[PDB]
């Protein structure tokens, strides 16, 4: 394992889909909130949906 | 454009992700987008513009 900051790993993940990585940094708070909210929806989904 | 920024402690370089090869930061190695205010954890350094010493002759 080689350490790398998570906001910098996600920029590599964005280049890996052909989205130029400035699109992450210009939207980092939004992308973090969409991710945090989406993990929220997993808990609500699993907690209710047997 | 490709690779990642790194510092040896005193100087800033750009390097391909999978093998340490420190290169001077230039307008060829890098692309602009927007301005300083939006990016979390941006830093200040010169970016060398290779054309300017040619036109300085
Ligand atoms: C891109 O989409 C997101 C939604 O995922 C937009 O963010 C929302 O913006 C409104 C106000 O315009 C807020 O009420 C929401 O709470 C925001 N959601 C989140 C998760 O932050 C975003 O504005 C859109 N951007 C563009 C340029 O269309
Ligand atoms: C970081 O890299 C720079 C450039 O390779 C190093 O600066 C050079 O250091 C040598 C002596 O070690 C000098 O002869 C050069 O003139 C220096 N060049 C410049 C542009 O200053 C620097 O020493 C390195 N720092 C560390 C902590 O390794
Ligand atoms: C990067 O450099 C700029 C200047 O080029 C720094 O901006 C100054 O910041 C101080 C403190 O907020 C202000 O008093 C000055 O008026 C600012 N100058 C300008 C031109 O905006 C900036 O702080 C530096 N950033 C980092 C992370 O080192
Ligand atoms: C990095 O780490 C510490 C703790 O989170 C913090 O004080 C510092 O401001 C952080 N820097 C950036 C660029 O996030």
């Amino acid at each position: 394992a080689l350490q790398i900051p998570f906001a910098m790993q996600m920029a590599y993940r964005f280049n890996g889909i052909g989205v130029t990585q400035n699109v992450l940094y210009e939207n980092q708070k939004l992308i973090a909130n969409q991710f945090n909210s989406a993990i929220g929806k997993i808990q609500d989904s699993l907690s209710s949906t047997a | 454009r490709e690779g990642v920024f790194v510092s040896n402690g005193t100087h800033w370089f750009v390097t391909q992700r999978n093998f340490y090869e420190p290169q001077i930061i230039t307008t060829d190695n890098t692309f602009v987008s927007g301005n300083c205010d939006v990016v979390i954890g941006i830093v200040n350094n010169t970016v060398y513009d290779p054309l300017q010493p040619e036109l300085d002759s």
